[PDB]
RNA sequence: CUAAGAAAUUCACGGCGGGCUUGAUGUCCGCGUCUACCUGGUUCACUGCCGUGUAGGC
C-alpha cells in the first residue's frame, strides 16, 4: 500500500581499500614483494605521492567480495512492502537474471576504471582477477583494460565467463571473492592519484591507497539509460543520478526517470519499461542506500 | 491590582526569520543551520 | 494522542500565516515538517 | 563525499530551505574498521558465564 | 478661569550578653541502533641559456 518509513539496503559488490605499490613492467608475475608507495610533503604545503625513480609501473590491488541476494533489504517497517519488493525483484530475475548487469560489472572490472585518474595517462593497463576459492587461485583472468572501451560494451569469451561468475555470485549460487590487481604503465617517477582526505592524501600503514567508496563508485558506472543527449556515456547509479563535480543532476525528479519514482511505480503499481529502467533500479538497490518516508 | 475588580522576543524571532528567508546568499548549509536555529 | 500532532499542525499553520515574505507562499510540506518537529518535542515529555 | 541521495522533503518551490539541492555534494566523517592487507581472517573473542 | 491663588520641619543618639542538633539505613532488574557515500574544478613550481632591464625563454 505504501513505502516503509525506514528502508536500508546493505552494500553488494563489497570492495576494499586499493593498496598501491610501485614496480617495473614485465615483472607482474612475481609481484608480491613490491614496495608500497608512500605520501611525502612539499611546498601552504601540500602532499604528493610519486613512484620511486626505478619504477615505471603502478600496481593497485583490492579484494572484491560479491554478496548476492540484493533484493533483500536489511531494514523495513512493514512486512507487506518487503514482500512486494521481494516479489518485484524475484519477477525481475525470473524474467531475466543478472546477465546485463553482471556483464557491465565485468566490463567495469575489465577496463580499469577503478584507476580513476591514473588510467587516463597510462600507456598500457592489464587487470588480473583471481577468483579465490579456498585460499588459492581457482580461475585467473588477464584483461587488456585499454582495448576494452569505457563507453562501449564488447562481447568476449573470457569477459562473459567473468560475467557468469559475477552472476553466479550475485544470484547466490556461490561465494565469490576476487583479488583484483591492476598494472598500469605510467612512467618513471610519475605521479599517482590516491583518494584525497578532508591537501592530505589517504594512507593506511605508510602506504598510499584509494578509498573503498571510490573503487565502489568506479565499477558502478553502468547507467546508460537516461534522457541525456548521446555523448555523455555511462554514469554511476545514484538515486537522482548526480555528477556533483559537474554540478548537474540527471534524472532529476521533474522528469520521471529517477530511482524513487521508478521504484514506487515498479513496485507499488507495477510500472516500468522492459529492460532499461529495471536494470537501473536493480543496480541502484545493488549499490544500497537509505530510503523511506 | 485590586480585590474588588480591576484589569516580545517571539516577535523578534519571527521578524528575523522572515527577514532571513527574504534574502539568500548562495543557499548553503549555514542557511539551513540558522533556519533550524530560529525554529 | 489527540493533542501533539494537532498542536504541531496548528502551530505550523500559525507560523505559515505569520512568516510569509516576498517568497509569498510557504506551503503544506514545510507545515508538516515544523508540525512533526514540535510533535517530537511534545511527545518527548513521556 | 557523497551525493544527496534521499527523499526530498518538498517540491521545486521551496521558500524556507528544508532539503539540500541535488546539484551539490555532502561531506561526512564515518568510522570504519578493516582487516590489514596481509590478514584475511577475523577473530572474535568473548567470554560467556 | 482648575476646594483657585501662598507656604524651609529641624535638629542628637552604644542593642548588648550566652549557647553540643542528634542518632540508623541494600536502588535493583533488560537492551541489535542500523543503512550508502568520488574532496575535487585544481600545487600560479624548482630554474636559465634571463632582461635584476615588469615584455623574455622548457
Amino acid at each position: 500500500l505504501s513505502t516503509a518509513s525506514v528502508l536500508a539496503f546493505e552494500r553488494k559488490l563489497d570492495p576494499s581499500d586499493a593498496l598501491m605499490s610501485a614496480g617495473a613492467w614485465a615483472q607482474r608475475d612475481a609481484s608480491q614483494e613490491w614496495p608500497a608507495v608512500t605520501v611525502r610533503e612539499k611546498s601552504q604545503t601540500v602532499d604528493v605521492a610519486n613512484l620511486p625513480s626505478d619504477a615505471d609501473t603502478l600496481k593497485v590491488r583490492f579484494t572484491l567480495r560479491v554478496l548476492g541476494g540484493a533484493g533483500t533489504p536489511s531494514a523495513c517497517n512493514d512486512a507487506a512492502y518487503r514482500d512486494k519488493l521481494l516479489q518485484t525483484v524475484a519477477t525481475y530475475v525470473n524474467d531475466q537474471g543478472f546477465a546485463e548487469l553482471a556483464r557491465r560489472y565485468a566490463h567495469n572490472l575489465a577496463n580499469a576504471r577503478f584507476l580513476w585518474r591514473n588510467r587516463v595517462g597510462a600507456e598500457a593497463v592489464e587487470v588480473r582477477i583471481n577468483h579465490i576459492r579456498q585460499g588459492e587461485v581457482a580461475r585467473a583472468w588477464r584483461f587488456d583494460a585499454l582495448a576494452i572501451g569505457l563507453r562501449d560494451f564488447k562481447a568476449d569469451a573470457e569477459l562473459d565467463a567473468l560475467a557468469e561468475l559475477i552472476a553466479s555470485g550475485l544470484s547466490g549460487s556461490g561465494h565469490v571473492l576476487l583479488e583484483v590487481v591492476a598494472f598500469a604503465r605510467i612512467g618513471d617517477g610519475q605521479e599517482v592519484f590516491p583518494s584525497q582526505e578532508l591537501k592530505t592524501l589517504y594512507s593506511v600503514r605508510d602506504a598510499a591507497a584509494i578509498h573503498s567508496q571510490k573503487i565502489g563508485n568506479a565499477l558502478r558506472t553502468i547507467d546508460t539509460w537516461y534522457p541525456d543527449e548521446d555523448g555523455l556515456g555511462p554514469i554511476a547509479v545514484e538515486p537522482y543520478g548526480s555528477v556533483t563535480s559537474q554540478g548537474k543532476a540527471y534524472r532529476q525528479p521533474k522528469q520521471k526517470l529517477d530511482f524513487y519514482t521508478l521504484l514506487d511505480n515498479w513496485v507499488l503499481r507495477d510500472e516500468a519499461p522492459a529492460v532499461e529502467q529495471q536494470h537501473y533500479v536493480i543496480a541502484n538497490l545493488i549499490r544500497g542506500g537509505v530510503f523511506g518516508e | 491590582q485590586r480585590q474588588n475588580v480591576n484589569a516580545p522576543e517571539v516577535s523578534r524571532l519571527t521578524r528575523t526569520l522572515q527577514r532571513f528567508l527574504a534574502k539568500t546568499v548562495h543557499n548553503n548549509l549555514a542557511i539551513r543551520q540558522r533556519r533550524a536555529q530560529l525554529v | 494522542g489527540d493533542w501533539p500532532a494537532e498542536v504541531g499542525n496548528r502551530f505550523a499553520n500559525w507560523l505559515n500565516r505569520a512568516v510569509s515574505s516576498d517568497s509569498q507562499i510557504l506551503g503544506s510540506p514545510e507545515a508538516a515538517q515544523w508540525s512533526q518537529e514540535l510533535s517530537k518535542e511534545l511527545t518527548m515529555f513521556k | 563525499r557523497g551525493t544527496i541521495s534521499n527523499r526530498l522533503k518538498t517540491k521545486d518551490r521551496d521558500p524556507a530551505k528544508l532539503d539540500a539541492s541535488i546539484q551539490s555534494p555532502n561531506l561526512q566523517t564515518v568510522d570504519v574498521a578493516n582487516l590489514p592487507s596481509d590478514a584475511d581472517t577475523l577473530k572474535v573473542r568473548f567470554t560467556l558465564r
